[PDB]
RNA sequence: GCCUAAAAGCAGCCAUCAAUUGAGAAAGCGUUAAAGCUCAACAAAUUCACCAACAUAAUCCCAAAAACUAAUAACAAACUC
């Protein structure tokens, strides 16, 4: 064949690229699910139940999403965008309500996604949802750090406490 | 640059090396340094 | 997925008043009292006048020769006026009213005795002539689809063409006649009087170049 | 090649896909610059209804044609190869490419008439009863008109109608 | 059976067509449906239409979902004109304000469609403006002291002359 | 999905599709899953149970269809076309149903 | 939105806006009117896909026949040697 007549980028594909870039740069939770062909009423009901938690959904064509993803650092998501796709976009990720609202529908499975640049599967999302909060784990960090000295002091103070316990046992026996 | 290798829990055995090197940095310090770090953490957070 | 292509927008095309076709008379206001001869030169050969677009954009091009009378005029008028859009489309005639008289005789009359009586009037049309020329803010596919019926019902073979289609077919004709492979061409042979073929040919063949034979026009003959 | 295997085990159907080994293309093509398979193997205007080894490369085991999007041939040569396969099937070549019916192979019928270079179908042509005169002759077509551009070592055109 | 869309008045739900034969073919009773509709819309001003969706199950049972009244009715009421204009864009039917448009949006947002769709009041206001321009009613920014009556007298004269011309044209067509 | 919509899928109990989204032969599997989870299949019968099992290290997609004729159709579709799986399932449920 | 008994995208006339990533006050089927079946728009893929085909008379159809061995062949007059 003759040499390639190279194609030009159009305004629509430029807008799509800019939108995908803004999505992947701004928000934190980017979940990838299989867009199930459901009725429009149920789709709007799910829209409302997601807007209650303030997590939105987007849909991008594969012809514009595959090249962007294979060019960016998210090339590990290529086998996820083969069929129908749905990008759940959320700021300040809270996967608990998302898993709860997807449990109510049996044939709508969570494929995967990234939570703060951490690509996880469905089991990874389940583990992240069951995991405690950031404030709670930060409060537990210092506790687990000082637990060594706490157990040290406990062992140092339990020696006089053993006599007290034996004395209380002898009192209770009589 | 690139992102992580997309791990899962079915065969989870590789942990971030930053955690291990931070644990080593903690364990390679004396008790007074650990007390200073704990005091600074309790004051800030 | 599919890229959105822009739609052709028309704003400089001004739709004139009375966009539909006008009424034509079967016999003109001044009927010819003197009977004329049926010259065939008005059909033989290519058309000399009304071969280009004036104000319209589509047209009914006749690839042959023949006669058009009040019946065909009424057919075309009714069909176009009922299948056109007077708000976005306008039409115009490219052929005048029927003026050439035709003589007829009643059955049972032997040959001779004089000329017949003027029965009706017709309009001579040559090959390569436009019949109806239309314009407006419409596309080419719909006007072609709705004018192919009239092109079929016309006596001579006709096609619903436009400026672009006519230019394209003329460029194709020029390309074919200039890249033809055989060194022997009808025009060259007739002009050089090769093989004494002028005994069989006609003096009008020197101009027709073997493309026009009687009333038929074959565009695939270089 | 992919094969669908079905197993019946107590009202339970097991349908599985099995991939076998398929032979690849020969290593040295005579004209590697051609995009089409035949046009690059320089078999254009070379094959015919007699060449069975070439036609048998792309046909289903039940005599079916292989799709163009999977084969890769140019449109003209694909149509020519389809015509050649039809003509070979009608002529009686490719004996191992018919469906096996043990119930229908028993009731033998009238012997198959020996034919070759047939254009139409054996059950869709009506015999010519008028046959025409010399000037208006109803010619009997033989062979496909798509193969009129074959190389003629004898130089004479191929009689497509006789 | 499935879903059926209907637009009936508040309390004027009669068991005749064009509502009778539908539920008759479906299977459910007509008198029972009319009684349910009247007892559910008894507090509504009788005379206004409101859309309803009837979900009929295979066991000849039916459930009703009523929405907010017709936006065409809302606009006709806010304009004070009973029947909208004929030649939309060529003639003026009524005159409403952005205040009335926002009020209609606020009172109609509480419906099934705008409840399923998490849209702000701006979308509903734009839809109301579109429906008003379809009806032919002009929407001025803020002009209502007497201009409403100044246009109303001219609209009344226009509709009176229009009715006279319609009667004259009907008589002419009958005589021709 | 129109085939399963017009075939009358009222005679099925449970349909489960077990797959791993991080494999390289899940195209036909997810196509079949969407074709059987379309809205028309749902409105054809509401007593059926559609389940989509998602794993990460299974590496073997499968489809299990249990229907009340005491029948269990198991299709380990890892290389089969989605259309082939659909037509085989349709023929089987039409023959036994 | 008007007329009509009904005109719910479609006897008709006028407007042809408005949200969703995305759906025309609707380009054909269908009802008396509905309902319902489609087209185009998103998400799923993306072989080629614009028009071109048409019976017939009378005694009995009328050489048989042949798609590939090389052809600016050959056979072919009251023409010319
Ligand atoms: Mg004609
Ligand atoms: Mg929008
Ligand atoms: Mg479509
Ligand atoms: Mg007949
Ligand atoms: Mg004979
Ligand atoms: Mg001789
Ligand atoms: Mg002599
Ligand atoms: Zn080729």
């Amino acid at each position: 064949p003759p040499p390639t007549p190279p194609q030009e980028e159009t305004g629509l594909v430029r807008l799509l690229r800019r939108e995908i870039a803004a999505v992947f740069r701004d928000n934190r939770m980017i979940a990838v699910c299989q867009h199930v062909a459901l009725s429009a009423e149920d789709k709007l009901l799910l829209r409302h139940q997601l807007r209650k938690h303030k997590i939105l959904m987007k849909i991008f064509p594969n012809q514009v999403l595959k090249p962007f993803l294979e060019e960016s650092k998210y090339q590990n998501l290529l086998p996820l965008f083969v069929g129908h796709n749905l990008l759940l976009v959320s700021e300040e990720p809270k996967v608990k309500e998302m898993v709860r609202i997807l449990k109510g529908i049996p044939f709508l499975p969570l494929l995967g996604g990234c939570i703060d640049d951490t690509i996880l599967s469905r089991q990874g999302f389940i583990n992240y949802s069951k995991l405690p909060s950031l404030a709670l784990v930060q409060g537990e960090l210092v506790g687990g750090l000082t637990f060594l000295t706490a157990q040290t002091y406990s062992m140092l103070q339990h020696q006089p406490r053993q006599l007290t316990a034996l004395l209380d046992q002898y009192v209770k026996q009589q | 640059e690139a992102l992580a290798g997309a791990p899962l829990d079915n065969a989870p055995k590789e942990y971030p090396p930053k955690i291990q090197q931070l644990v080593q940095d903690i364990a390679s310090l004396t008790l007074l340094e650990i007390s200073d770090l704990n005091e600074l953490l309790k004051k800030t957070l | 997925f599919k890229t959105l292509l822009p739609v052709p927008t028309f704003e400089d095309v001004a739709i004139p008043e009375k966009p539909k076709l006008r009424f034509v008379e079967r016999v003109p206001l001044v009927p010819k009292v003197r009977r004329e001869r049926k010259n065939l030169s008005d059909i033989r050969g290519p058309s000399t006048e009304a071969t280009e677009f004036t104000e319209g954009r589509f047209a009914i091009l006749a690839l042959g020769g023949g006669y058009l009378h009040w019946g065909h005029f009424e057919m075309m008028r009714l069909t176009i006026n009922r299948s056109m859009d007077p708000k976005n489309m306008f039409a115009l005639w490219r052929v005048p009213a029927p003026f050439k008289p035709i003589t007829r005789k009643g059955m049972g009359q032997r040959m001779g005795g004089g000329k017949g009586a003027i029965d009706h009037y017709v309009t001579p049309v040559k090959a390569g002539r436009l019949i109806v020329e239309m314009g407006g803010r419409c596309e080419f596919k719909e006007v072609q689809g709705f004018l192919d019926l009239v092109a079929h019902k016309l006596p001579f073979p006709a096609k619903a063409v436009s400026r672009e289609t006519l230019e394209k077919m003329r460029k194709d004709q020029e390309e074919r006649e200039r890249n033809n492979q055989n060194p022997w061409t009808f025009e060259r042979i007739a002009t050089a009087n090769m093989l004494g073929i002028r005994k069989v040919l006609s003096p009008y063949d020197l101009t027709h170049k073997g493309r026009y034979w009687g009333k038929f026009y074959t565009p695939e003959r270089v | 090649f992919r094969e669908v295997v079905e197993i019946l085990d107590g009202k339970t159907t097991i349908i599985e896909g099995r991939i076998t080994e398929t032979p690849q293309e020969s290593p040295n093509p005579p004209n590697p610059t051609g995009q089409c398979p035949i046009c690059r193997w320089n078999l254009k205007h070379k094959y015919n209804y007699e060449d069975v080894l070439l036609l048998s490369q792309f046909i289903r085991p039940h005599g079916g044609m292989l799709p163009r999007r999977i084969t890769g041939l140019c449109q003209e040569e694909h149509l020519k190869i389809e015509e050649c396969v039809k003509m070979a099937h009608r002529a009686g070549l490719l004996p191992n490419h018919r469906p096996k019916l043990p119930e229908g192979f028993v009731p033998k019928s009238k012997p198959r008439l020996n034919r070759y270079l047939t254009r139409w179908s054996p059950r869709s042509v009506k015999p010519i009863y008028n046959k025409g005169h010399r000037w208006n002759k109803v010619r009997m077509p033989v062979g496909s008109p798509l193969l009129k551009d074959n190389v003629s070592y004898s130089g004479r055109p191929l009689l497509l109608y006789h | 059976s499935g879903m059926i869309r209907a637009i009936v008045r508040a309390g004027q739900a009669r068991p005749g067509p064009p509502l009778g034969p539908i539920l008759g073919q479906r299977g459910v009773s007509i008198n029972q449906f009319c009684k349910e509709f009247n007892e559910k819309t008894k507090d509504i001003k009788e005379g206004i239409p409101l859309p309803t969706k009837i979900f009929v199950k295979p066991d000849r049972t039916f459930e009703i979902k009523i929405g907010q009244p017709t936006v065409s009715y809302f606009l006709k009421a806010a304009a004070g004109i009973e029947k909208g204009a004929r030649h939309t864009g060529k003639e003026v039917a009524g005159l409403v304000t952005l205040k009335h448009v926002y009020e209609i949006a606020r009172v109609k947002a509480q419906d099934d469609a705008f409840a399923l769709q998490d849209v702000p009041l701006s979308s509903v206001v734009r839809s109301i403006i579109g429906s008003a321009r379809s009806l032919g009613i002009r929407v001025v920014k803020d002009l209502s002291s007497e201009e409403l009556a100044a246009f109303q007298k001219e609209r009344a004269l226009f509709l009176a002359a229009q009715r006279e011309a319609d009667l004259a044209a009907q008589a002419e067509a009958a005589k021709k | 999905a129109a085939a399963l919509a017009r075939l009358g899928l009222r005679a099925v109990k449970q349909v489960r599709v077990q797959f791993c989204p991080f494999e390289k032969n899940v195209e036909s599997t997810r196509t079949f899953l969407q074709a059987v989870s379309s809205e028309k299949v749902r409105c054809t019968n509401l007593n059926c149970s559609v389940i989509a099992d998602v794993r990460h290290d299974g590496s073997e997609p499968c489809v299990d269809v249990l229907f009340g004729d005491g029948h269990r159709l198991i299709m380990r579709g890892a290389h089969l076309t989605a259309q082939e799986m659909l037509t085989a399932f349709a023929s089987h449920i039409q023959a036994r149903g």
